[PDB]
């Protein structure tokens, strides 16, 4: 029937919104713990490379 | 013509738990994917 | 008295609406309380259904299920389509004269499939506890009625004794009461008034006399030949005590 369709498209669409909000929370969740990963990659790294470089000065002056 | 609402609201409530299912699916995919990241940055920072 | 009067009101309002009812469960099955479109019922007149279906017309008319399929002593006429359509069609097609199934007790206060299933309960339940509070009702009275009535007997003595001591007069050591009695009465009201302390001072005083006399009161005293038609001069109203005693002339 023709209100049947009209409640199972109703129903079609809020399957859709919850896929597609779903879909946008995910690429959001995966996006920051990929920034997370970088700038952790870089702050741990930036130290590491000063570290050496202190190690480097000290054992020069010694 | 009584069935055919049964059968309805039978796939319809089909329909919510395969929706559900497909959610929580992409739930969990996000946090393999996130454990897999940290597992790669924790190995690369060891070497490094 | 609670029980059995509540049982019939809840068996009246049961089986004068239990194959409408079982009708729309049976045609309702798809959807009991499902969240998207209510179940107008009407259980209407004969066969005047586009009448009551022209609110349904103005709603959607390709949609909207709206008939009535059987039993024909009143036409079930189930309107359904969505929660705010179904309410203003059912506005309209009150305005053309309809009344949703909002009734007492448990069918017009929960869903219809579970009301119906509890209507069924109660129909094949309640003639059971008809017979036996029945039964149970005659046992209390052929073995209680006899004590009641008894204690009734002694409850209307015992209010008749206190009611009636209020018409004495007392101070602090001693009362007096004044009262009438018929001159046929005076040996057994002396040996009864015998028993007591000191056979305590009667005044048996002859009655003051036609003068001031309204307040005595009046018996008839017949030989037992003229005896049964005291009933028949007493239809009428009571002579004076100085009047003359009318009742031997009837026989």
């Amino acid at each position: 029937s023709k209100l049947e369709a009209i409640l199972s498209q109703e129903v079609e669409a809020e399957i859709q919104a919850l896929l597609q909000e779903a879909e946008a929370k995910a690429e959001a969740v995966k996006r920051e713990a990929e920034e997370k990963a970088k700038a952790l990659l870089q702050a741990r790294e930036r130290a590491l490379e000063a570290q050496y470089r202190a190690a480097l000065r000290r054992a020069e002056s010694a | 013509l009584i069935k055919s609402l049964a059968e309805k609201e039978k796939q319809l409530l089909e329909r919510l738990e395969a929706a559900k299912k497909e959610a929580e699916e992409r739930v969990k995919r996000a946090e393999a994917e996130a454990k897999a990241l940290l597992e790669e940055a924790e190995a690369k920072a060891k070497a490094l | 008295t609670r029980q059995k009067q509540e049982l019939e009101e809840e068996l009246a309002l049961a089986q004068a609406y239990l194959e409408p009812l079982e009708r729309l469960a049976a045609l309702a099955h798809g959807l009991d309380k499902s969240p998207f479109l209510r179940v107008i019922p009407f259980l209407l007149t004969e066969k005047e259904l586009p009448l009551v279906e022209e609110a349904l017309r103005k709603a959607l008319e390709d949609r909207y299920l709206l008939a009535h399929e059987a039993y024909a002593g009143g036409v079930a006429a189930l309107v359904v389509v969505h929660r705010k359509e179904v309410d203003q069609a059912k506005a309209a097609l009150s305005r053309a004269g309809v009344a949703e199934l909002r009734l007492p007790g448990a069918l017009g206060e929960l869903p219809l499939s579970e009301a119906a299933r509890r209507l069924k309960e109660r129909a094949e339940a309640a003639p059971r506890e008809l017979s036996e509070v029945r039964q149970h009702l005659a046992k209390l009275a052929r073995e209680s009625a006899s004590t009641l009535q008894s204690l009734w007997t002694r409850a209307q003595d015992e209010v008749a004794r206190l009611k009636a001591l209020e018409e004495l007069a007392s101070g602090r050591f001693g009362f007096a009461l004044l009262g009438y009695v018929p001159v046929k009465a005076k040996p057994k009201v002396e040996e009864a008034l015998a028993r007591h302390k000191e056979s305590v001072v009667y005044a048996f005083e002859p009655v003051d006399e036609h003068h001031e006399a309204d307040r005595i009161p009046v018996v008839l005293d017949n030989p037992p030949w003229a005896k049964p038609f005291e009933l028949l001069v007493s239809f009428l109203n009571t002579p004076k005590y100085g009047t003359f005693d009318p009742t031997p002339v009837v026989p």
